């Protein structure tokens, strides 16, 4: 049914950094959301023709509070259309740049709502593969939306090889070449804990081959001034034996996670 | 010109409202059909 002439624009957003992406409403109903235009022209030129239809396949069968919503998706003669939901305090990153770190009580909440999330993916046999705060939308009321899925992946065997991801973010199985599972998911979620609290990532260093190193080795150092609470978890996550890493089901339970967690679920019927 | 909509209060106002007074997204956006990349242009990851 739905077509361009069906949307209102309000304004664009991003300034481009993210491509062609505008606040818009439906003519009818006033229904607000995010309007993203890609030129079917640039995506043949850079040949992402298949890595659209991943995203927008996983993308579909995501529906979660903390996972941001592919409303619908269709296309003119010249360019595809996403309709993706808006989340109106925008980007985790420029939060965090405000105040270059988070406190326990916005990090443990943001944990727990990626431990939901990712729960509710990996049932469905999704793993992300690139968890990290610029991949982060914020909602009315501050509740994080996954909002990229780039490198996220179907797979049913839960059995993958491929180098994905973001340097300072990269589970050491990944750099060793080895097959992985669902858990490269936890290793990001102990990344992006550390970096929230602390301001910077915890194998960051001046050369790609130093943080490889950094990582293989898992140097964490923690600041003197981090939460005892919070240092527990994320050693429990960034563990270089992906089995030996704090589960899911483990981080919502966690006693700093439990402690500190203002999480609120969005309003619906 | 920004429409008066997108901005200030009236955006504040209607997001709140769309917030806590979600709709019905089906029968607003409809089913998600396949993507045809055939039509668009010209492994074990579609067994769901
Ligand atoms: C897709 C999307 C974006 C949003 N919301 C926003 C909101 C926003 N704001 C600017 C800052 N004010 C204070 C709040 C509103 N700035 C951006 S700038 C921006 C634009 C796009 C993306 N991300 C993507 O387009 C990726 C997901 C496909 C991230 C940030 N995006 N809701 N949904």
């Amino acid at each position: 049914r739905l077509t361009v002439d069906d949307f209102e624009i309000g304004r664009p957003l991003g300034k481009g950094k993210f491509g062609n992406v505008y606040l818009a409403r439906l003519k009818e109903s006033h229904f607000i959301v995010a309007l993203k235009v890609l030129f079917k022209s640039q995506i043949e030129k850079e040949g992402l023709e298949h890595q659209l239809r991943r995203e927008i396949e996983i993308q579909a069968h995501l529906q979660h509070p903390n996972i941001l919503r592919l409303y619908n998706y269709f296309h003119d003669a010249r360019r595809v259309y996403l309709i993706l939901e808006y989340a109106p305090r925008g980007e985790l990153y420029k939060e965090l740049q405000k105040s270059d770190k988070l406190d326990e009580q916005r990090t443990a909440t943001i944990i727990e709502e990626l431990a939901d999330a990712l729960t509710y993916c990996h049932d469905k046999k999704v793993i992300h593969r690139d968890i990290k705060p610029e991949n982060l939308l914020l909602g009315f009321r501050g509740e994080v939306k996954i909002a990229d899925f780039g490198w996220s992946v179907h797979t049913p065997s839960l059995r993958r090889k491929t180098m994905c991801g973001t340097l300072d973010y990269l589970p050491p199985e990944m750099i060793e070449g080895r097959t992985y599972d669902e858990k490269v998911d936890l290793w990001c979620i102990g990344v992006l804990c550390y970096e929230l609290l602390v301001g910077y990532p915890p194998f960051e260093s001046a050369s790609h081959s130093e943080t490889y190193r950094r990582i293989l080795k898992v140097d964490v150092r923690f600041p003197l001034s981090m939460p005892l609470g919070a240092r527990d978890l994320i050693s429990r996550l960034l563990r270089y034996q992906p089995l030996e890493r704090l589960p899911l089901a483990q981080i919502l339970k966690h006693p700093w996670v439990q402690a500190h967690s203002r999480r609120v679920l969005p309003p619906c019927a | 010109p920004i429409p008066t909509w997108a901005r200030g209060t009236p955006l504040s106002q209607a997001i709140i409202h769309q917030y806590y007074h979600p709709p019905n997204l089906l029968e607003l956006f409809g089913t998600i059909l396949p993507l045809d990349l055939e039509d668009i242009f010209k492994t074990s990851s579609a067994v769901w």
